[PDB]
RNA sequence: UGCCUGGUGUCUUGGGUGU
């Protein structure tokens, strides 16, 4: 490489936010009883606002 | 407006009772379901109406 | 011939994520 590279060990930490705990998709599913709109929440297979 | 908004209609003499779709009940657990707030308020209103009718006669 | 199932609380609160 034409440019030299800064290089060495550094202390890194893994945070709790992982993509597989955030990915969510919905085509159709449960709806609220009062308004008949998609429920809220990824855990409940909800929709996006 | 004579046809649509008559002044004496601002005093309630008959109350419309909404269908259960407006005040749905919720099953709190597997056995006991919960009455909605509007249902309880309508029950209180109807009890007061019955009380007035009974007292008057 | 012994024949197969979709149906999911609510209200508060608290802590967080990205701006």
């Amino acid at each position: 490489l034409m440019a030299q590279v800064f290089f060495g060990p550094t202390y890194y930490q893994r945070l709790r936010h992982m993509v597989d705990d955030k990915i969510h998709a919905r085509a159709r599913g449960p709806v609220q009883v009062l308004t008949r709109q998609p429920v809220e929440g990824r855990s409940r297979d909800g929709g996006l606002r | 407006n004579e046809d649509y908004a008559r002044p004496e209609w601002m005093i309630i003499t008959v109350l419309p009772v909404p269908p259960p779709q407006v005040r749905p009940s919720i099953a709190m657990d597997e056995t006991t379901q919960g009455q909605d707030d509007l249902t309880h308020k309508l029950s209180d209103i109807l009890k007061a109406n019955i009380n007035v009718q009974k007292l008057e006669m």
